[PDB]
């Protein structure tokens, strides 16, 4: 019965004792053949997002630094910067739970501005009680009740407990949420639950994919970020329509004038061509008409979801290559036995790593493409 | 040092320039920079590999000081008999140390590592119905052991009393003695069936020291190294019931005896039956076949004067042939008669237990011999960021003196000259409007002062409880025990008493008016009162340490001499020039100059059945 001291020593100095390229790149080429697959998936520019968050005494915990609540309302801040730069003619809603309720904090507004200040201000209060799906879905039906047909209606739930406790039948919400054509998305923190899932499946046609569950901070970011790009429709849910906008003309006046939308002396804004009232700032709906203003800039910021840059096929060392420079930098290729050009199967152009990320991330547009002449 | 050209700056360097050999490419990998000709050891600590070599380092070199960032080790001739001892050769040094060393080692190195390492391992010293028996596995050695002037498979009688001398002969000659006891093989001693119980923890700190002490499976004889608080009583515990034979504890206090034996009881499964307390309160002896001894080295000590109920106890230990002995507080047995205990008494292993492991005289080394060499070193920092012990905040408070009291200062004689300065009014304010504070935030505060008479005159003015030399038993139980468990009393004015192996986990709060001129381990062992913190978990907790020190005194050279252990061991203190606030107290001690100079007088003035019946 000899205890582990009597046996030997650790010796912890054994334990430690004293083609890379290629490595390098394989990985490259592996993640490259994960993107390869795009095609034009047709997606709902215009959505009405009511974002739900939890504030429940499970997210007390200690797990995200500092701690879960201030962690979800830092990351929800950036999500609403985010989502109205890529959506700008989208609208979005705010909604907590707490105590066993669902409270609203922010009313379905084009306005990020407006989001901003009441994420803000939830970051203060401590939170507590239990959640209630029912309640904030049941909640988030209402708000999306008032919304176009043309409009995607979904909703996001950041869900941190493993229990839900409800006044009434969760399946009956689930149902109605189905026949409303609301889409849900789950963000789980700690672990799958069961009525989550169904909640994810059910109502985006069978689908699994929309129930997510971190593994670390980083991996959440990427969650968060993902939902800011538009969510593809299903085929035989067809709602094709034509929305009446208009396109207002910037002014600058002498004097400053009443808004007609918050009734404020302005200096400069923006008339509309159906009433001639002026409002503050785009893209809203216009306070007495009821007709949406946009610039064209905001429809142009959607094009590119519209049609997308076909991927980049890496180009084998076997075959010779045109320029020993980047088409659009001309940054020399390093020799490294291993190629880094990309090329571009619709104008035969070769791209260097570096373009290639910043070409399909910050621009839409292959330079090689658009000054090859028809 | 071949074809090399010297720098301009060269002549800075006094012989100590090492640039003369070159680095190889894995410099950012390999850890260890080694000085040639010094031995010196710089260790980085933000490096790969570093808790790779963080043990590997610390058996083969001590730490002479490991601070945050930069660790410095040295190899000495001590610090490799410790390393050979415990399955180590040349070889695998020379080639752990090429393997993590950025600089490669010089011959005058490799040199030094050959002399020492291959000594060892060739006489051993065997003790058989208390005759001790210098045993050699060689006949060889016969030659050079028996011809020696001091002395007097082959085996030979040498007496108990020359075994002080014996063992300073074999540092000397070539080969040095081990101490092994193979307890797994030896049945003539009767032996203690004890284990830990189930709700005992065995911390990771501890286990490395304990494998340090049973690496080979044969109970070594050497001194463990643990910081105040770290457990050191549960480290005997743990070596006396794993050996499970007759064993003793030797500590330099009465209070301490109850505090060992009372862990003792409740750590392992030892019956009352087997443990007796030998102390000047009660002397019986266990008559069971084997047992326990909680004792003090002046009882084991004493000599001349022993009574006929210490003589038959005597008599008891020096018959029977023990196995163990545990020396809490080891770094007093190397005393002119403390180390008599160790030849005296017969055991066939010993250990050592000091947190402290320096004393101001040159007699350090000699435990290498009196017990034997150091196991196991545990760093102060490591232990205090993982929450096994409390972080202090070590401060030094500078008390500029009053002119009035400064003028006697220059004519007054040194002797009188710590009494002149001690009781300074500066001081008393600076402790009266620390304790304030601190009583006011909560903390349990120990005030210590070395002079009885300042000692007497703070609580006598103050209305608060002290205790110092004079005092029994009982009654300084009686207070230690109301200033625990009593939220009314909140500080206690201690002396040089209880300075060491006291266990106080609710003190927090340290205050040392004035103590004992340069000794460091008072300071050391002093600050180890509040590294027992029982909330040293809780966030933001930081216990506290001062040092009031008189300006432009002595006590300047000596509080900056007697902290210089602490700084090696990681801590820093901070000067306070001023407290913030301290004016807006409503009332401080001498504050009126007629107040001032009543104590400037008095501390001067200091120096026949019939015949009953009438009457
Ligand atoms: N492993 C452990 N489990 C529980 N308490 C421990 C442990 N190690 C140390 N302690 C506690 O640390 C304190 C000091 O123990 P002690 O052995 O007197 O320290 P040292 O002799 O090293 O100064 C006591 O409260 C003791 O119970
Ligand atoms: F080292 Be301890 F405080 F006995
Ligand atoms: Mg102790
Ligand atoms: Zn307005
Ligand atoms: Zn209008
Ligand atoms: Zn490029
Ligand atoms: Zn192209």
């Amino acid at each position: 019965g000899g205890y582990a001291w009597e046996d030997e020593i650790k010796r912890s100095w054994d334990l430690v004792k004293v083609a890379s390229l290629v490595a390098s790149i394989v990985e490259a080429r592996k993640k490259r053949t994960a993107k390869k697959n795009i095609t034009p998936y047709q997606r709902g520019i215009i959505r009405s997002l009511i974002l739900t968050l939890d504030c429940s005494e499970a997210m007390l915990e200690k797990d995200l630094r500092p701690n879960r609540h201030a962690m979800i309302i830092q990351y929800a801040i950036d999500f609403v910067h985010e989502f109205f730069d890529q959506n700008p003619i989208s609208q979005m809603g705010i909604i907590i739970m707490r105590n066993g309720l669902a409270q609203l904090v922010s009313q379905v507004s084009g306005n990020p501005q407006d989001h901003i200040d009441a994420l803000k201000s939830i970051r203060k209060q401590e939170p507590k009680g239990n959640p209630s799906l029912q309640n904030a879905l049941e909640m988030a039906r209402g708000l999306l009740l008032p919304v176009p047909a043309h409009c995607t209606r979904e909703v996001l739930i950041v869900f941190g407990s493993l229990s839900t406790t409800d006044p009434g039948d969760i399946h009956q919400t689930i149902d109605s949420l189905v026949s409303e054509k609301i889409r849900v998305k789950v963000l789980g923190l700690s672990a799958q639950v069961a009525i989550c899932k169904e909640l994810c499946k059910a109502t985006n046609y069978g689908d699994e994919s929309f129930y997510k569950i971190l593994l670390d901070e980083t991996h959440l970011k990427e969650l968060f970020n993902e939902a800011v790009t538009p969510l593809p429709v299903n085929k035989i849910n067809k709602g094709f329509t034509l929305v009446k906008m208009g396109f207002p003309t910037r002014i600058f006046e002498d004097t400053p004038t009443f808004c007609s939308c918050h009734s404020k002396l302005v200096y400069g804004g923006y008339f509309c061509p159906n009433c001639h009232s002026k409002v503050c700032s785009l893209p809203t709906v216009c306070p007495c008409c009821d007709l949406m203003l946009i610039l064209s800039t905001h429809l142009a910021r959607s094009y590119h979801h519209l049609m997308p840059l076909k991927t980049f096929a890496e180009v084998p060392t076997t075959e010779k290559f045109r320029s020993e420079d980047c088409f659009s930098c001309q940054s020399r290729f390093p020799i490294l036995l291993t190629s880094s050009r990309y090329r571009c199967e619709d104008c035969k152009q070769e791209f260097c790593v570096d373009c290639d990320v910043f070409i399909h991330e910050i621009l839409h547009n292959c330079p090689g493409c658009e000054s090859k002449p028809v | 040092p071949a074809d090399f050209v010297p720098d301009s700056v060269s002549g800075m360097f006094r012989s100590h320039d090492f640039s003369y050999l070159r680095l190889r490419p894995d410099h950012a990998s390999r850890p260890l920079w080694i000085s040639p000709s010094d031995g010196r050891i710089i260790l980085e600590s933000f490096s790969p590999l570093a808790e790779q070599a963080q043990d590997f380092l610390v058996t083969i070199a001590e730490p002479i000081s490991r601070p945050s960032h930069i660790h410095e080790y040295k190899i000495t001739a001590y610090s490799l008999y410790a390393a050979v001892s415990v399955g180590l050769e040349t070889d695998d040094i020379i080639s752990v140390l090429d393997r993590l060393s950025k600089v490669p080692v010089a011959e005058s190195i490799i040199n030094f590592i050959k002399g020492a390492t291959i000594s060892y391992g060739k006489v051993k010293l065997v003790i058989k119905h208390n005759r001790y028996f210098v045993e050699t596995t060689q006949a060889d050695i016969l030659q050079m052991l028996l011809n020696d002037s001091v002395i007097g498979v082959h085996s030979f009688e040498i007496a108990n009393e020359s075994v002080e001398v014996v063992k300073k002969r074999c540092q000397e000659i070539d080969y040095p003695v081990l101490e092994e006891y193979d307890f797994r093989n030896d049945h003539r001693n009767p032996d203690l069936d004890i284990d830990l119980k189930p709700s005992t923890q065995i911390r990771p700190y501890q286990e490395k020291s304990l494998s340090k002490m049973f690496g080979n499976g044969r109970a070594r004889s050497g001194i463990i190294v643990l910081p105040c608080g770290a457990g050191k009583t549960l480290v005997g515990i743990t070596a006396a019931c794993t050996i499970k034979k007759s064993v003793i504890v030797l500590c330099t206090s009465s209070v301490s005896v109850m505090q060992w034996r009372q862990q003792f009881l409740q750590w392992c499964t030892l019956q009352p039956e087997n443990c007796a307390v030998f102390t000047s309160d009660n002397k019986e002896m266990f008559q069971t076949e084997s047992g326990l001894v909680v004792s003090t080295y002046s009882m084991v000590a004493n000599t001349r004067n022993r009574s006929h109920d210490s003589q038959k106890v005597m008599d008891f230990l020096t018959g029977r042939e023990w196995g163990f002995i545990i020396l809490d507080e080891v770094h007093v047995v190397p005393a002119a008669m403390f180390r008599r205990v160790v030849s005296t008494i017969a055991a066939h292993a010993k250990l050592g237990l000091t947190a402290t492991l320096v004393r101001e005289d040159d007699k350090i080394g000699d435990l290498n011999f009196l017990i034997g060499p150091k196991l196991y070193e545990a760093n102060w920092m490591e232990l205090s960021q993982k929450g096994h012990i409390a972080n202090v905040q070590c401060a030094e408070v500078w008390c500029p003196m009053t002119a009035e009291f400064y003028q006697e200062y220059l004519r007054e004689t040194a002797r009188k000259r710590m009494l002149l300065y001690i009781m300074n009014p500066t001081k008393f304010q600076a402790c009266q409007f620390l304790i304030q504070y601190h009583e006011r935030r909560g903390d349990k505060i120990i005030v210590f002062s070395d002079n009885v008479y300042a000692l007497q005159e703070y609580a006598l003015k103050m209305g608060k409880p002290f205790i110092y030399g004079s005092t029994p038993q009982q009654e300084r139980m009686n207070i230690l025990q109301n200033f625990q468990y009593n939220d009314q009393i909140n500080t206690i004015f201690l002396s040089k008493v209880g300075d060491t192996s006291i266990d106080l986990p609710e003190a927090t709060c340290l205050i040392q008016i004035s103590s004992h001129y340069g000794s460091r381990r008072q300071e050391a062992q002093r600050l180890g009162r509040i590294l027992r913190a029982k909330r040293r978990n809780d966030e933001g907790f930081n216990a506290f340490f001062y040092s009031l020190v008189s300006k432009d005194t002595q006590e300047m050279y000596y509080s900056t001499k007697r902290q210089a252990f602490l700084v090696d061991q990681g801590y820093a203190f901070k000067v306070i020039t001023h407290l913030h606030g301290m004016e807006n107290i409503p009332n401080l001690a001498y504050a009126s100059p007629r107040e001032r100079r009543e104590l400037l007088q008095e501390v001067l003035l200091k120096n026949h059945p019939l015949i009953r019946k009438m009457y």
